[PDB]
């Protein structure tokens, strides 16, 4: 709460953390079906990209407008 | 698109009428007298609106 690193940040300070997303993870989800998957009696989780495919297609199934809780 | 005399029908109606047609040339056949008939076809293609969205993506 000390340094002034606006003009330069002083050599022996070291920088906290170097800033990074978490890995993307979301509940798995198939698509002939249009459900959540359940494994082994519970929900299943998947990762990185099989992700991001279920959140692109949740977001072009959608309309802009037409719900209030967006 | 395109408009054009029709062949056939001239043929046939010149058969019917018991015109013999093996000494005739092909001009000569498009260009024969019908008596008050015309034969034509055509070919066009309807455009329709779009109606449906396939997407495909990648990754």
């Amino acid at each position: 709460s000390t340094i002034f690193p606006f003009i330069g940040v002083p050599e022996d300070y070291i920088l906290p953390k170097t800033e990074e997303l978490p890995i993307f993870r979301e509940v798995a989800w198939d698509f002939e079906k249009d459900e959540p998957i359940l494994e082994k009696g519970d929900f299943k989780i998947i990762e990185k990209k099989e992700a991001l495919k279920v959140w692109i297609y949740k977001c072009i199934k959608t309309n802009r407008y037409e719900h209030e809780i967006y | 698109s395109t408009v054009e005399i029709d062949f056939e029908a001239q043929k046939s109606y010149l058969k019917s009428k018991g015109v013999d047609l093996s000494y005739m040339t092909l001009q000569e056949i498009k260009e024969a007298n019908t008596g008050s008939k015309v034969f034509l076809k055509a070919k066009i293609k309807v455009l329709d609106a779009m109606e449906d969205i396939d997407l495909s993506i990648e990754i």
